Order: structure tokens, then C-alpha cells, then sequence
């Protein structure tokens, strides 16, 4: 397809497109100060941090280079428990994550505590 | 059972705002060194338009609160001012005038309308003073009470000399966005202005864009495809403007057909300004020139536009607009180098019920650009004859039982490029997504 | 004529300021402060 050329697709069939989702992120060197090289420097910068601010998330998040991991933490089934083996490859992606938006705060502090937490504990607890 | 499963890479976006930058067409330029438009120190564009189609997904726009236009309408007053900056401030022209006539035994429409005129100006001695005799025009100097005169900046602005090397030919710009962002396309026939496209594409980078300055219509511009396109906000409302684009092209020419000549003064130790200084042959009108037969049948498709949700049953009277300045009143345009001003009474007189054509136009010196009390730019003159032609594209409009009057309106410069940016929107893109899965 | 701490204080004053146009000047009234002028040697 291309990038973002599964969009409104099957969530298990978008799910074979992440490469070319990520390829397609991150130009002219001495830059001179007066109007466009504002834009282009700040054109530099903004692309930094919003590659940077998730990648950090998932050194948080344990799941540490590109993988489609999964955690330890169990789902909790009050966030809209709707038929979660046929709405997992129905829907979307996009109409199904407004859904899920109102908990995912709740969710990621305890990604990082469930096994970010724990269970990077006890490998040292064993390292004896 | 399920167990929260991570996913990076996921095609899903918000909403946002965002910086966004130049992408030029690379040329060859190399003769005006550089216009007004930073052409140099922009990006050339990836020749490959990578154009994604998206399948089978809608998504409601809205092109009266594009951030886009806030964008760029700051950067075009900030070009403009960045450019005019480092040229020739002309503090000591705001003198006392002597002036008279040019031609003063003329019986055309051009009679009493250019000014020779006489100085004291300073030279690039401190204390060498000189008389210089020039021309002027009638919207340029005002009376006192040879009687004595007066230019109209003096109540308000100063006086930059408009650096005569560079240009004034709206280059085509493209906008691309940064990473980790994307510009949705609605691609969708005759949108509505604020609705679902269902036929959506994204880019990177949008198509090119001239930033011309018009008033009243809409010259050079992009075209329609279907049909006639109307668009505005509140249609109820007196308030709102109206924005008309056409499916087809008229092409108008536009002269300004004098042999003029251009002098040069040192008025200091470097300060040197040019000055519109004699004209060969004799005073001509300047004017433009429109198919008047093609214009009628373009704007008979106008008119079956506005009776489909407007005024089945009701007469449509177009007429002159109202007045204030000239740049809100008139059809104004630069046209590389000079600032026109073409009457436009004879395109709004006619109603309805269920061979050329010319318009006088006149020009300034002195400009007010974008409304800024405190600015006015001095242009120089030009040698030499001017042939102007081009397209036209739209039309801004507003509106005043069962009669409707529509007058033709205009004055914020903003207006001309949400007819370029209805078709964008800014995205930001979002690689998460938590689902729940058969893993732990 | 006046007998308290303000006396000589402010100082009616007079100009030639120039005005918008090159050649054309102009007097002017004002008032101004002890701390702000200093004599030469209506003075
Ligand atoms: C809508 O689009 C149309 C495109 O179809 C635009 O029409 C074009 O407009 C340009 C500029 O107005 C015009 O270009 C001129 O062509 C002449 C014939 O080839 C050239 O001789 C002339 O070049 C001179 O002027 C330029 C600007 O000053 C200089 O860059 C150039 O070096 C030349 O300058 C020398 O000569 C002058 C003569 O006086 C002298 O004073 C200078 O000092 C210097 O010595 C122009 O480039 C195109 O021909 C037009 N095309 C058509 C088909 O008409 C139209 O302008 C657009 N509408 C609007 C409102 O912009
Ligand atoms: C503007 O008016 C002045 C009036 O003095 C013109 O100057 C005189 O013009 C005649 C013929 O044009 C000459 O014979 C004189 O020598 C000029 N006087 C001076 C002092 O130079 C001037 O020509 C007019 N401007 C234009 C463009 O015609
Ligand atoms: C085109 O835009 C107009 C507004 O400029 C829409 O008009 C209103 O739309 C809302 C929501 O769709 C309705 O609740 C109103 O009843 C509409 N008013 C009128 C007078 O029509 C219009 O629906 C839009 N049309 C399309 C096809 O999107
Ligand atoms: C002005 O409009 C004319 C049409 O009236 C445009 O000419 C067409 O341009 C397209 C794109 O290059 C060509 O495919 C057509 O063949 C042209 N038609 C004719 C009759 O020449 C012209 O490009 C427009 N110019 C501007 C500056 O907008
Ligand atoms: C569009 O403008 C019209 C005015 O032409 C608005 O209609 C009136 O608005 C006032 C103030 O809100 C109300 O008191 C009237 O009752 C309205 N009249 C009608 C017939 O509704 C209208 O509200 C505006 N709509 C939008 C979306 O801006
Ligand atoms: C604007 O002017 C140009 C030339 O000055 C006109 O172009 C000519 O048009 C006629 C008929 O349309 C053709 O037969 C000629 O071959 C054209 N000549 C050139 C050099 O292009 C154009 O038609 C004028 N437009 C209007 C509306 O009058
Ligand atoms: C454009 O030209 C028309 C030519 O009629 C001007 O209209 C005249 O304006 C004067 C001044 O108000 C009136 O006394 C006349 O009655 C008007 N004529 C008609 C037929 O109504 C018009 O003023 C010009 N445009 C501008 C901006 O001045
Ligand atoms: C500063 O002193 C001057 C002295 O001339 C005052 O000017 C005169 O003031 C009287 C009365 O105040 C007027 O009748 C005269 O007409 C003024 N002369 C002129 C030339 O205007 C001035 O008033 C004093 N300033 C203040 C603030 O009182
Ligand atoms: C699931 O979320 C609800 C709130 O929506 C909360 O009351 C409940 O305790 C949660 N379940 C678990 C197992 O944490
Ligand atoms: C220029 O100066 C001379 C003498 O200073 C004066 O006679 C003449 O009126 C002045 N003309 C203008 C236009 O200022
Ligand atoms: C100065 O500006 C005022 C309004 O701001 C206007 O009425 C007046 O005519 C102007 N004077 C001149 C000489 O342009
Ligand atoms: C303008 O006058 C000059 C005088 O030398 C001449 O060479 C030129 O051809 C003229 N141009 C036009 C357009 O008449
Ligand atoms: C324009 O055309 C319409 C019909 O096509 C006609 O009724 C009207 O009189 C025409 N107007 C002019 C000025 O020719
Ligand atoms: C409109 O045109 C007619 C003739 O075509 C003329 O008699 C009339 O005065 C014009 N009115 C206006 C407002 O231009
Ligand atoms: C102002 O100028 C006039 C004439 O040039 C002179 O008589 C007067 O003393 C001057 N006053 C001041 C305050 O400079």
C-alpha cells in the first residue's frame, strides 16, 4: 500500500505495515538565520522529540527495541468489554482508539509498574 | 484472560498545530539575485509527488479554522517586511511641494491626474541643497491651501524605497510538513467547506501555491473542476463574506502603456532613489481589456449557483460596491512593479428574472500593504511599457422580501488563501496503540 | 508665587521642534522638572 496506506483497514491486517510507518519519519547544512532557516531549524528540532519522547516510553515500558510485545498486566475487562476475540479485527484502528482514550492514562503508569517495576526486580533477586 | 498488548507503528492521528516550512521548484535564477519571496534558502522540493490514497475512511474539515492561514498570513507580512528592511529610508522627501499640471490642456479622462512638481532635496553634501523637478500623481500628494502639496504618508507612515533590483513575481511555494506529521487532502468534488470527504489523500507537501495580492476577484490562481463552487461560513449572515470559485479561466490583459523615463538622485552619502522622470509620446490611459460575451456566460452560470439554496423565487441584483478605501472599494493588483487600480462599476450593473468590455484603472506610488498604519512602501517606476495578462479564477462577495442585492467586497488579505488551503488540514501523527491479546 | 516646598520646581519652557515636514519648525510650550534641565548660562 504505503505509508499510512492501511489506514482504514483490519487491525490484523494493518498490523503487517509498521515498517513503513517508522521508515518514514527523520535537509541542507549551513544554515543562514533570516527567515525559512527558522523554520527549517525548528523544522529539525520538533522532529527530535516526538521520535524521542515514545522511544523513551518504551525503554519505560520494558518493551526496548522495535517488537509488538505484550505485557503481564492483565486486561481489565471495565474498558468497554465488547467481544474482544471479533472487534480485535473488525473495526479499525482509529474508531476503536477514541474508545479506548479515556482510561489510557490509567493504563501506561501501570505498564510501568506491572513488570517495569517488578519484574526487572527479580532477575537480580536470582543473580546470586 | 487477555492480557494488554502493545503496538508501535499504529496509523492513527490527532489534530494539532504545527510549525511548517518552505519547499521550492528549483530553478536557475540568478538574475534579481532574490525576490521578495526567499526562493533562495528554501528546500527544493522532491520532484516525486508521493501522493497516498486512503481507502474507504471519512474525515470532517473545516476551512474556517485552518491554522494554516494564521501561519502564513504571518509570514507574508513578516517576507515582506524582512525584504523591505535593508534599502533606502526617504526621510527628507516629506518636503513642501511646488506643483502644476502635466498635460494641461488635455481632454481625456487623464486630464489633471499626473503632477510635475519641484523640490529642495537634500544631496549627499550636508549643506548642497537642489531643485529636482518630477511627476507625480493624484493619489499620491495632497493639498495644502502652484498651490502647495503634500504626499500622504506624512500624516502617518514613513518612506522605504523598494530596493530596485528585486521583483515581484508570485513564485509557486510548497509547504512541506515536518516528520511526525501529515497533511490530510480532501480531494472530494464540490465540497462544502465543512464535511465529511469521503475521497481523502495525504502528502507531505502541498501543490503549489502563488501568494498573489488581489482584491475583488481572484487572479492567477487554481481552477475548479466541475462546476461553479460556492463557498462561506454563515450564509444567514450579513457578516460573512462569500467565496466563488469558477470552473473556467477569463483572460484578461492589462496595460499600462507609456515610454516612461527613470532618473536618479544622490540624496545621501549612498542614498540614491529613482523617480518617475519624463514620459515619451503622449499621456495614455491605462486600462484592461475583458471578453464581455464570455463573462456573461460565465456569469449566467453564477446565478444558477446561488437559486439552488438561495432566492428561488427572488430577483438577483448585482451592484456596485459601497465605498471606503480604495483597496476594499476597487479591484487592486501588483503586476511586477506597478500597483493597479481598475474601476469596477461596469461588471455589476444587471438583475435577473426566474464587442469587449474596458475598465479605467488608475496607480499609486505610495502603498499600504495589509492595512499597517506606520508602513508605506515607495515603489519605483519602471521604464518602458507593461503587458500584463492573465487568468482569473474567483470572486469574493457579500451580501446586503424578495430582493437581494450582492456587492463585490474583499479587504482581508486572508481570504485569498483559504481558497488555497480549504483542500489541507495538519495532522499529527500517533505510533501507539494498547489492545488487549492472548499473551502474557 | 509661591512660598512652599514646590517652589521653582516646575519650569514652563519653549521650543523650535521640528515638525513632519523638512522645513517647517515649530514653537512649543511645556513643562519640565528641576531634575531634568540644567543651565547654560529667562536664561
Ligand atoms: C498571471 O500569470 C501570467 C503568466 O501567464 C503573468 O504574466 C507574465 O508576467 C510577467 C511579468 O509581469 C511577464 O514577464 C515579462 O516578459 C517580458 C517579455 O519577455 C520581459 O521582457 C519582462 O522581463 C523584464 O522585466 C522583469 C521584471 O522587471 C525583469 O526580471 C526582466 O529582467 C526584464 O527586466 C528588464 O527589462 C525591463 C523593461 O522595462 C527593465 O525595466 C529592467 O530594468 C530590465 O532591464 C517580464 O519578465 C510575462 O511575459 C507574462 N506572461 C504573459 C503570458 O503575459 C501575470 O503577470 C500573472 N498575473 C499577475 C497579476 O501577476
Ligand atoms: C515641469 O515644469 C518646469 C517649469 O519650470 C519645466 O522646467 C522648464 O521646462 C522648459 C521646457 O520644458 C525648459 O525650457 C526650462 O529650461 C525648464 N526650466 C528649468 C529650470 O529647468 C519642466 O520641464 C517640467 N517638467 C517636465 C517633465 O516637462
Ligand atoms: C453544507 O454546509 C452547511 C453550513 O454552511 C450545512 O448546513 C447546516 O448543516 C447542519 C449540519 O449538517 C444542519 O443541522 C443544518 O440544518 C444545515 N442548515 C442548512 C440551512 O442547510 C449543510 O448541511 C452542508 N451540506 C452538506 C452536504 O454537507
Ligand atoms: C490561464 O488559463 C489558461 C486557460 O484559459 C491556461 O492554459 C492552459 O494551461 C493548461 C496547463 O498548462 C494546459 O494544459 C492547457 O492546454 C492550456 N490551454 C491553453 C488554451 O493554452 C493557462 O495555463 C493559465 N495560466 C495561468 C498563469 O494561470
Ligand atoms: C448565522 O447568522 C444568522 C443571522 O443572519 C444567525 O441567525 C440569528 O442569530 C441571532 C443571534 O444568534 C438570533 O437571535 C436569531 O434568532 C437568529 N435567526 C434565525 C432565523 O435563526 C445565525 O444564528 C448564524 N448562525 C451561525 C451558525 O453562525
Ligand atoms: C489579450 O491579448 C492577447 C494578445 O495581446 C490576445 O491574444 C490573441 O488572441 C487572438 C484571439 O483570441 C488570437 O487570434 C491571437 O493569435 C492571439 N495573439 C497572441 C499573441 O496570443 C488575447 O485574445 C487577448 N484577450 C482578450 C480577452 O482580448
Ligand atoms: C467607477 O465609475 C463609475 C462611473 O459611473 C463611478 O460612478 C459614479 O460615481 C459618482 C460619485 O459618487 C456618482 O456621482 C455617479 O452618479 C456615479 N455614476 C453612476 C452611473 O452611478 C464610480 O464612482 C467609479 N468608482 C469609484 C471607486 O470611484
Ligand atoms: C508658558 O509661558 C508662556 C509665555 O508666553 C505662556 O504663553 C502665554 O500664556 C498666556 C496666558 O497663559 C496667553 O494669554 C498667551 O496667549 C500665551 N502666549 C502664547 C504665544 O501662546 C504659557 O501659557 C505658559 N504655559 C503655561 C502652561 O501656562
Ligand atoms: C477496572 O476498572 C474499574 C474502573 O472502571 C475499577 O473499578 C476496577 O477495580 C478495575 N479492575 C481491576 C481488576 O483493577
Ligand atoms: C527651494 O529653496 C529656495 C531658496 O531656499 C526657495 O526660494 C524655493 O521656494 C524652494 N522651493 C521648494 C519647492 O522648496
Ligand atoms: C490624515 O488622516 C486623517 C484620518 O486619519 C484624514 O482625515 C486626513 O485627511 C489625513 N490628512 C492627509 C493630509 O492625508
Ligand atoms: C521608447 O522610446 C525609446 C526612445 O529611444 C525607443 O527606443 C523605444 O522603442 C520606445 N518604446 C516604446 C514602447 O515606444
Ligand atoms: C446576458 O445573458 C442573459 C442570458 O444568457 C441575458 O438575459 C442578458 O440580457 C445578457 N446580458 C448582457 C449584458 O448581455
Ligand atoms: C447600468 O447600465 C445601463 C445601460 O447598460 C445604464 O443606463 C445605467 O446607468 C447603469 N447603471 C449603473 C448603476 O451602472
Ligand atoms: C525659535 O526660532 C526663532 C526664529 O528662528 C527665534 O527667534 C527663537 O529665539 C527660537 N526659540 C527657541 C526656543 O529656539
Amino acid at each position: 500500500l504505503g505509508f499510512l496506506g492501511a489506514a482504514g483497514s483490519t487491525m490484523g491486517a494493518a498490523s503487517m505495515t509498521l515498517t513503513v510507518q517508522a521508515r518514514n519519519l527523520l535537509q541542507q547544512h549551513l544554515l543562514k538565520l533570516t527567515v525559512w532557516g527558522i523554520k527549517q531549524l525548528q523544522a529539525r528540532v520538533l522532529a527530535v522529540e516526538h521520535y524521542l519522547r515514545d522511544q523513551q516510553l518504551l525503554g519505560i515500558w520494558g518493551c526496548s527495541g522495535k517488537l509488538i510485545c505484550c505485557t503481564n498486566v492483565p486486561w481489565n475487562s471495565s474498558w468497554s468489554n465488547r467481544n474482544l476475540s471479533e472487534i480485535w479485527d473488525n473495526m479499525t484502528w482509529l474508531q476503536w482508539d477514541k474508545e479506548i482514550s479515556n482510561y489510557t492514562q490509567i493504563i501506561y503508569g501501570l505498564l510501568e509498574e506491572s513488570q517495569n517495576q517488578q519484574e526487572k526486580n527479580e532477575q537480580d533477586l536470582l543473580a546470586l | 484472560n487477555l492480557w494488554v498488548t502493545v503496538y508501535y507503528g499504529v496509523p492513527v492521528w490527532k489534530d494539532a498545530e504545527t510549525t511548517l516550512f518552505c519547499a521550492s521548484d528549483a530553478k536557475a535564477y540568478e538574475t534579481e539575485k532574490h525576490n521578495v519571496w526567499a526562493t533562495h534558502e528554501c528546500v527544493p522540493t522532491d520532484p516525486n509527488p508521493q501522493e497516498i490514497h486512503l481507502e474507504n475512511v471519512t474525515e470532517e474539515f473545516n476551512m474556517w479554522k485552518n491554522n494554516m492561514v494564521e501561519q502564513m498570513h504571518t509570514d507574508i507580512i513578516e517576507l515582506w517586511d524582512q525584504s523591505l528592511k535593508p534599502c533606502v529610508k526617504l526621510t527628507p522627501l516629506c518636503v513642501t511641494l511646488q506643483c502644476t499640471n502635466y498635460a494641461p490642456k488635455l481632454r481625456s479622462m487623464m486630464r489633471g491626474e499626473i503632477k510635475n512638481c519641484s523640490f529642495n532635496m537634500t544631496t549627499e553634501l550636508r549643506d548642497k541643497k537642489q531643485k529636482v523637478y518630477s511627476l507625480f500623481y493624484r493619489l499620491d500628494v495632497v493639498q495644502i491651501n502652484n498651490k502647495e502639496y503634500r504626499l500622504i504618508n506624512c500624516n502617518t507612515s514613513a518612506i522605504t524605497q523598494a530596493c530596485p533590483k528585486v521583483s515581484f513575481e508570485p513564485i509557486p511555494i510548497h509547504y512541506c510538513a515536518p516528520a511526525g506529521f501529515a497533511i490530510l487532502k480532501c480531494k472530494d468534488k464540490k465540497f462544502n467547506g465543512t464535511g465529511p470527504c469521503p475521497s481523502v489523500s495525504t502528502v507531505q507537501c502541498t501543490h503549489g501555491i502563488k501568494p498573489v495580492v488581489s482584491t475583488q476577484l481572484l487572479l492567477n490562481g487554481s481552477l475548479a473542476e466541475e462546476e461553479v463552487i460556492i463557498r462561506s461560513e454563515n450564509i444567514t449572515n450579513n457578516a460573512k463574506n462569500i467565496l466563488v470559485q469558477l470552473n473556467t479561466p477569463v483572460q484578461i490583459n492589462c496595460t499600462r502603456p507609456n515610454n516612461n523615463t527613470v532618473k536618479s538622485i544622490r540624496i545621501g552619502p549612498g542614498q540614491a532613489f529613482y523617480y518617475f522622470g519624463d514620459v515619451l509620446g503622449d499621456v495614455r490611459m491605462a486600462h484592461c481589456n475583458i471578453s464581455k460575451a464570455t463573462w456573461n456566460e460565465t456569469l449566467g452560470k453564477v446565478v444558477k449557483q446561488l437559486r439552488k439554496h438561495f432566492g428561488n423565487n427572488t430577483i438577483i441584483r448585482f451592484a456596485q460596491s459601497s465605498g471606503g478605501d480604495l483597496e476594499v472599494t476597487t479591484h487592486s493588483f501588483n503586476c511586477g512593479g506597478e500597483f493597479f487600480y481598475c474601476n469596477t462599476s461596469g461588471l455589476f450593473n444587471s438583475t435577473w428574472i426566474s464587442d469587449s468590455l474596458i475598465l479605467p484603472c488608475r496607480i499609486k506610488q505610495i502603498i499600504n500593504m495589509w492595512q499597517r498604519i506606520g508602513q508605506a512602501m515607495y515603489a519605483p517606476p519602471i521604464q518602458g511599457v507593461i503587458r500584463c495578462v492573465s487568468n482569473i479564477t474567483g470572486l469574493i462577495l457579500t451580501r446586503d422580501s424578495t430582493t437581494e442585492t450582492f456587492r463585490p467586497g474583499g479587504g482581508d488579505m486572508r481570504d485569498n488563501w483559504r481558497s488555497e488551503l480549504y483542500k489541507y488540514k495538519v495532522v499529527k501523527i500517533e505510533p501507539l496503540g494498547v489492545a488487549p491479546t492472548r499473551c502474557k
